[PDB]
């Protein structure tokens, strides 16, 4: 009477993540930004920062806005 | 019977705890530990 | 003795659940008292005070049961606060 209920909870726990909270989206989204998979973004972020090069380029007014 | 009637009521509160998340063979020991935390996690969501 | 102490609190709470202290420009009208908080509604100590407060700025112009490990009353409060604003916010637009 126990194992019959364990599989139903876990299957309902994992399913709750995908179809409601979009766990499959977060992974395929962080890759777009962190691992620089989406072009026109790294080619636009790195291209901006590299245009400058100390006290500049370090305050939250430029790098928090770029 | 006498021991059974004790065990039948000496486990009454322990079932309630088990009725929240919803030696002996370790194949199910570690599973109970996670079968509850999932329920206690869905209660806050 | 757990069926008993549930029969008392079920009857010693009907007056409270039929009415946070008031006074006599609008943030001093009703104010939370910090001591007398059930410590299991402490999560929603601000939505309760905000739920009735909206009901009074319109009135002068013109069931809950306790359960353990089940939040049927915590959800029941959000279902009324989500209406308490939709009658006042619409009343000003």
């Amino acid at each position: 009477p126990l194992a019959a209920h364990i599989s139903l909870v876990n299957k309902a726990a994992v399913d709750y993540f995908f179809v409601e909270l979009h766990l499959e989206a977060h992974y395929e989204a962080l890759r777009h930004f962190l691992l620089m998979e989406d072009g026109e973004f790294a080619q636009s972020l790195s291209d901006l920062l590299f245009e400058k090069l100390p006290g500049e380029l370090l305050n939250p007014l430029v790098l928090n806005s770029v | 019977p006498v021991l059974l009637s004790l065990l039948k009521t000496s486990c009454e509160p322990y079932t309630r705890f088990i009725h929240d998340w919803v030696v002996f063979l370790k194949h199910i020991a570690h599973d109970i530990y996670v079968c509850g935390k999932t329920i206690n996690l869905l209660k806050l969501c | 003795a757990q069926e008993l102490c549930l029969y008392l609190t079920k009857a010693a709470s009907a007056p409270y659940f039929e009415v946070v202290e008031e006074h006599e420009y609008w943030d001093q009208r009703y104010t939370i008292v910090q001591q007398q908080i059930p410590s299991f509604l402490q999560k929603m100590a601000d939505k309760i005070l905000s739920t009735g407060k909206y009901l009074n700025v319109v009135r002068e112009c013109g069931e809950i049961i306790y359960t353990l490990k089940e939040r049927a009353y915590v959800e029941q409060i959000e279902k009324a606060f989500n209406y308490a604003s939709k009658v006042l916010l619409d009343f000003l637009m």
